[PDB]
């Protein structure tokens, strides 16, 4: 049953701060690299950027390059995602997904995607 | 900024016929670093192949996939009534990842 | 006459654990006691013998093994262990004969714009054979589909720096560690102590 499990949803106001993390269980994180992808209400998905746990390398799309940092903590097994100045706009359901990946071998898609998290601004 | 081109907008089919979805990439793509998601409304995506033509673990042989440097095309043997939902492909070649349009299948 | 061991543990730039050089030491009398009731030493363990037993054993020969981690891996430098630096870096044998010296380089390597120049293997398909020196800066191959040489999604740099400040706690700070292996077999024990 490997799994990853993410907190609960947030509302916040315009110009704060919004901190969202994925907690990973059953398999080694280390190993594996998180993506982050945003999807608003009744549109596609977009990619805020990736990294990979283990070396701490945070590659981020440019649009929001600026924006996020996309930080990991390797001792609890999460992975953190910020993002600042919030706008209107910016209110969507929020994923992370990291491939199920074992010690020796790695799979070669993006198999475990988290439950979703509706922030509100 | 890989633009990925979606066609059709949308696809209204009856159940248990052949269906051929298309994914369209601005520029040629590794085979290997790609793959589909279906996304359920109200739900996450769900990875349904990798590397174009290699099912994924715990989906039917129902699905298939056709691998090309620009062309991607999934297949599907025959629709059922949990298969109607939003497919998704994206690209890992290169950064950013985009992601397509999305293409929903109904009746 | 007397052994190099001042150039060995005063010298100006140590290397990196993943490629760890390897002295051989021989045809001179080695003093230990000067090593051993040093003040400026933070770590002095020794495995198989006895901490005062080294002036009167003689050795055929002693290996130098240089190399800097961070201040948390220092308990990892240890028969028996595993880890990062352990599995991937630097394994000792099960029966080492020798003693593990260390201490703290934090005013010599750590550097306010930020010392990069230090380097760790983190990614091996698998785990070192005792004093294996592995030196490849191959992509590491994390699923069953090819890289062919350029980085990416499940293709990395497998080596990682370490990213040491001045304004980090005593687990994060640089220790230089040398490690003196003493391997004995059937020739004239040329190294004695005093
Ligand atoms: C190998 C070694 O420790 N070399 C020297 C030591 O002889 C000296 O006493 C100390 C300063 O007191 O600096 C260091």
């Amino acid at each position: 049953q490997v799994q990853l499990v993410q907190s609960g949803p947030e509302v916040k106001k315009p110009g704060t701060s919004v901190k969202v993390s994925c907690k990973a269980s059953g398999f080694t994180f280390s190993s594996s690299a998180v993506q982050w992808v945003r999807q608003a209400r009744g549109q596609r998905l977009e990619w805020i950027g990736w990294i990979v746990v283990g070396s701490g390398n945070a590659n981020y799309a440019p649009r929001f390059q600026e924006r996020v940092t996309i930080t990991r903590d390797m001792s609890t097994n999460t992975a953190y995602m910020e993002l600042s100045s919030l706008r209107s706009e910016d209110t969507a359901v929020y994923y992370c997904a990291a491939p199920n990946c074992s010690r020796t071998l790695c799979y070669d898609g993006f198999n475990m995607w988290g439950q979703g998290t509706m922030v509100t601004v | 900024e890989i633009v990925l081109t979606q066609s059709p907008g949308s696809l209204s089919l009856s159940p248990g016929e052949r269906a051929t979805l298309s994914c369209r990439a601005s520029q040629s793509v590794r085979s290997s670093y790609l793959g589909w998601y279906q996304q359920k409304p109200g739900q996450a995506p769900r990875l349904l192949i990798y590397g174009a033509s290699s099912r994924a673990t715990g989906i039917p042989d129902r699905f298939s996939g056709s691998g090309s440097e620009t062309d991607f095309t999934l297949t599907i043997s025959r629709l059922e009534p949990e298969d109607f939902a939003v497919y998704y492909c994206q690209q890992y070649d290169s950064s950013p990842w985009t992601f397509g349009q999305g293409t929903k299948v109904e009746i | 006459n007397l052994c190099p061991f001042g150039e060995v543990f005063n010298a100006t730039r140590f290397a990196s654990v993943y490629a760890w050089n390897r002295k051989r030491i021989s045809n001179c009398v080695a003093d230990y006691s000067v090593l051993y009731n040093s003040a400026s030493f933070s770590t002095f363990k020794c495995y198989g013998v006895s901490p005062t037993k080294l002036n009167d054993l003689c050795f055929t020969n002693v290996y130098a093994d240089s190399f800097v981690i961070r201040g948390d891996e220092v308990r990892q430098i240890a028969p028996g262990q595993t880890g990062k630096i352990a599995d991937y870096n630097y394994k000792l044998p099960d029966d080492f004969t020798g003693c593990v010296i260390a201490w703290n380089s934090n005013n010599l390597d750590s550097k306010v714009g930020g010392n990069y120049n230090y380097l760790y293997r983190l990614f091996r398909k698998s785990n070192l054979k005792p004093f294996e020196r592995d030196i490849s800066t191959e992509i590491y191959q994390a699923g069953s589909t090819p890289c062919n040489g350029v980085e990416g999604f499940n293709c990395y740099f497998p080596l990682q720096s370490y990213g040491f400040q001045p304004t980090n706690g005593v687990g994060y700070q640089p220790y230089r560690v040398v490690v003196l292996s003493f391997e004995l077999l059937h020739a004239p024990a040329t190294v004695c102590g005093p």
